[PDB]
RNA sequence: GCGUUCCCGAUGCCGAUGAAGGCCGACCCGCGAGGGCGGCUGGAGGUAAGGGAAGUGCGAAUGCCGGCAUGAGUAACGAUAA
RNA sequence: GGUGAAAAGAACCCCGGGAGGGGAGUGAAAUAGAGCCUGAAACCGUGGGCUUACAAGCAGUCACGGCCCCAAGGGGUUGUGG
């Protein structure tokens, strides 16, 4: 209401007009007046439960593990970021690209390889999330990475 | 399912006369007559009934005295008077109307009851020069 | 068949039109000429020229022949009006209509036996 | 020839060979044979007997090619702040094939 | 997210328009004068529904009596004649008979006085 | 604005029913000698004109 | 429980072999809110399952903005210096 | 605030003082023709169907009967009656 920009006059004499009492034009029964129970900018996060962040990534990879979509890599002969060479591999490495596939690895350049690839997901280690693991229907990921999320709970 | 209606009858009129009755206790079966309520073809927004003719108007008992004692108020003109009239004066001053009036406080208020009141036909006789078919009732 | 005229935004309230209009509906061209030649009011010199047009296109554009058509319909819309204050006792001031018509006039041929 | 029969807490007069509804019936299905009580023969040349609950046995053959039909309806009470718009029925309606008498 | 009027309301209200058709005035062109209506007509429906049940028990009483009066007896008699005789049967709807084929009556009357003598 | 007022809209009935007699009436018209056209009874119009009488112009 | 806007589902699926919205319908499905089907119109968007978020549903506040009515072809047409 | 992909935005003839129109022509579309997408409602019309000038009303509802478009049914209307 007062955020609006209009005047605060009282457009009516408030007594003897018969007009409806009004007060500025600012009043939200005012068409060009201010909103009600508008929306204001406010933030939305809170703290889910640490031990629980936590046991959550682990039903993450689990699922994904018991239907055998877990994959832990290692041998990866994608060099200097190449799309082509990332395609190969995946063949070869059991992914023709029917199933999405969130990808983690501590090697920004197989990164890249894959970086473009529209099913797949590259991300760095120290960013698995169960969003992501979720979001995609296979998980794959490097030893070394395999091991930190280890570390992350043994 | 069913159903239970009757087509385009034959007005079977009725002539009649017992002026040695009251009115009323006649007027009624009059009325009762009028609109199909003893012959059992019923249809209350048909329209179908005898078209009752009454002769040998007046002569008509009416049980203890009205000699003035019954007035027909029914008039009231409009400025400032109700002009009533005692029995005595329809019977001399042209009667019939005497069974008339008991007739039509016994039909119907709607148009119907109005159509009915239609077909009465009430004269001072004996004589109704008017008819081709009357089936006196008793 | 059928020839069409409607002239657009004539600037006459149409309830006034409509009257020498409802004069012609459905009658001899030859013959409505005659009536609003002669029948007073102003809607008439404006459905005249309409009518009259009607007449020219069923002719010049359908081939229709003149002797042989009449008013086969006809009738007036309102169109767009123009809204003007009127200084009003006191001060009130008020918004005056001036009102606009759509006269729509459409000829047809006769018979022909 | 004529007949009465009852049904459904209701009693229709029944001929030869035809019928409508009559109210759902555990007659499950379509071609199906089922028959309901009756209560006046019918005066044609054949009798005209009627009776106490006319229970002589005798009843009428009914076969029936339905399906629990329908209809429109909107029962809607409203009294004041009280609106129950909340109402359809179309009510089972049970097509039967009046056979013999 | 800002969610506006947009249709809804419009639709909301064509539906209750269609109910309203063919009434009178704007009790047919208001997407509310029609409302106010169709709530009489609501109730007016049901509470009759409630009536012409009992309606035609009364148009039928009429017929047979109007129709049993011909051989010299009251409906009131009539009936009484039948209840002490036995007969869960003529629903006064059936007694369509003292109409089509009026003699399977006659003997219901003949039947009935009977129960009387 | 005072007084006396409308107590309630007229009905789109009542109110074309109070124009019932609004209907327009055609004017009349009549063959007229000379010119096979048409002019009103009882008046002289500008074609022919009139015997006796001057009018427009003719020979 | 039903709907409205929005996000996840979406580098997806419908979509000119016609989206959204509109206008009809005596069909079908829901107790109902509504949900489908069909036919004209329209011409470029739409958005399943299952879930998440709200500026989320109007008939009344002498409400507010706009449009159009009624009175009404009525009163008036502004000095009786012609 | 929004023509259209593009002005290709309507040559020329006709009616008309003009405005507007009718043909012609452009265009996928002109009920896309210019404050031009879609175009709802109120509101004003033309045509058609049923219906009304003895009858008393919150305007409807129930019931029969008649008239008009598809047929052991339905729609539309409504003359009496409740
Ligand atoms: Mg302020
Ligand atoms: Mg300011
Ligand atoms: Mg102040
Ligand atoms: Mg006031
Ligand atoms: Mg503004
Ligand atoms: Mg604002
Ligand atoms: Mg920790
Ligand atoms: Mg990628
Ligand atoms: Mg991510
Ligand atoms: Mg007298
Ligand atoms: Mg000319
Ligand atoms: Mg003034
Ligand atoms: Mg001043
Ligand atoms: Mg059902
Ligand atoms: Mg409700
Ligand atoms: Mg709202
Ligand atoms: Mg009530
Ligand atoms: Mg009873
Ligand atoms: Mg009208
Ligand atoms: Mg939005
Ligand atoms: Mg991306
Ligand atoms: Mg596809
Ligand atoms: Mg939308
Ligand atoms: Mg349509
Ligand atoms: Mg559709
Ligand atoms: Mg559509
Ligand atoms: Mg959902
Ligand atoms: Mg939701
Ligand atoms: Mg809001
Ligand atoms: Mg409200
Ligand atoms: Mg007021
Ligand atoms: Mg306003
Ligand atoms: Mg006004
Ligand atoms: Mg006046
Ligand atoms: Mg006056
Ligand atoms: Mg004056
Ligand atoms: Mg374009
Ligand atoms: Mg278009
Ligand atoms: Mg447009
Ligand atoms: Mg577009
Ligand atoms: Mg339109
Ligand atoms: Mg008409
Ligand atoms: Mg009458
Ligand atoms: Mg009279
Ligand atoms: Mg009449
Ligand atoms: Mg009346
Ligand atoms: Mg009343
Ligand atoms: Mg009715
Ligand atoms: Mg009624």
């Amino acid at each position: 209401r007062g955020e609006v920009a209009y005047s605060g006059r009282k457009i009516w004499p408030q007594k003897h007009t018969g007009r409806a009492r009004h007060g500025d034009i600012g009043a939200p029964i005012f068409v060009g007046g201010g909103v009600v129970f508008g929306p204001k900018p406010r933030d939305y996060s809170y703290t889910l439960p640490k031990k629980v962040r936590k046991k959550g990534l682990a039903m993450a990879v689990a699922d994904r593990a018991r239907e055998g979509k877990l994959l832990l890599v290692e041998a990866f002969a994608g060099v200097n970021g190449k799309t082509k060479e990332f395609l190969a591999w995946a063949k070869e490495a059991g992914l023709d690209g029917s199933e999405s596939v969130l990808l983690v690895t501590g090697n920004e350049l197989v990164r890249r390889a894959a970086r473009n690839l529209p099913w797949v997901v590259t991300l760095a280690p120290e960013g698995l999330n169960v969003y992501d693991i979720v979001r995609t229907e296979r998980l794959v990921m490097d030893l070394d990475a395999w091991e930190v999320f280890q570390n992350r709970i043994g | 399912m069913k159903t239970y209606v009757p087509k385009q009858v034959e007005p079977r009129w009725v002539l009649i006369d017992a002026e040695g009755k009251t009115l009323g206790r006649l007027a009624t079966k009059i009325a009762t007559l009028l609109r199909g309520k003893h012959r059992p073809d019923w249809t209350p927004n048909v329209a179908m009934g005898d078209f009752v003719v009454v002769v040998n108007a007046d002569k008509i008992r009416v049980t203890g005295k009205k000699l003035e004692q019954k007035i027909y108020t029914r008039y009231s003109g409009y400025p400032g008077g109700l002009k009533k009239i005692p029995l005595e004066k329809m019977l001399a001053t042209h009667p019939e109307r005497v069974l008339e009036h008991a007739v039509k406080g016994m039909l119907p208020k709607g148009p119907l009851g109005r159509r009915l009141f239609k077909r009465l036909k009430v004269y001072a006789g004996p004589d109704h020069p008017h008819q081709a078919q009357r089936p006196e009732k008793l | 068949m059928e020839a069409k005229a409607i002239a657009r935004y004539v600037r006459i309230s149409p309830r006034k039109v409509r009257l020498v209009v409802d004069l012609i509906r459905g009658k001899s061209l030859e013959e409505a000429r005659n009536i609003l030649r002669y029948t007073n009011k102003r809607g008439a010199y404006f459905v005249a020229k309409v009518l009259e047009s009607a007449a020219a296109n069923a002719v010049n554009n359908h081939d229709m022949l003149e002797d042989r058509l009449y008013v086969k319909a006809a009738y007036v819309d309102e169109g767009p009006a123009l809204k003007r204050v009127l200084p009003r006792a006191r001060g009130r001031a008020d918004i005056i209509k001036k009102r606009t018509s759509h006269i729509t006039v459409i000829l047809g041929e006769k018979h022909g036996k | 020839m004529f007949a009465i029969v009852k049904t459904g807490g209701k009693q229709y007069r029944v001929e030869p060979g035809l019928k409508l509804r009559v109210e759902k019936l555990d007659a499950e299905p379509g071609a199906t044979v089922e028959l309901p009580v009756l209560l006046l023969g019918g005066e044609k040349t054949v009798v005209g007997t009627p009776v106490v609950e006319g229970a002589s046995v005798v009843a009428e053959v009914l076969g029936h090619g339905r399906g629990k039909k329908i209809l429109v309806s909107k029962f809607k009470a409203k009294v004041q702040y009280r609106r129950k718009k909340g109402h359809r029925q179309p009510y089972t309606e049970l097509l039967i094939k009046e056979i013999r008498g | 997210p800002r969610a506006k009027t947009g249709v809804v309301r419009r639709r909301k209200h064509k539906k209750i328009l269609k109910l309203a058709k063919g009434y009178w005035g704007l009790r047919s062109k208001s997407f509310r004068k029609a409302r106010e209506t169709l709530f009489a007509a609501g109730n007016y429906a049901y509470a009759h529904r409630k009536r012409r049940k009992r309606d035609f028990r009364r148009l039928w009483i009429v017929r047979i009596n109007a129709a049993c009066r011909q051989h010299g007896l009251n409906y009131s008699t009539f009936i009484h004649g039948l209840k002490k005789a036995g007969i869960e049967v003529d629903r006064k709807n059936l007694a369509d008979l003292a109409v089509r084929e009026p003699q399977v009556f006659a003997e219901l009357v003949e039947r009935a006085k009977a129960a009387q003598g | 604005a005072k007084h006396p007022v409308p107590k309630k809209k007229t009905s789109k009935a009542r109110r074309d029913a109070r124009r019932s007699h609004h209907a327009l009436t055609p004017p009349t018209l009549v063959p007229c000698p000379e010119c096979k056209a048409m002019k009103p009874p009882h008046t002289v119009c500008p074609e022919c004109g009139y015997y006796a009488g001057r009018k427009v112009l003719e020979v």
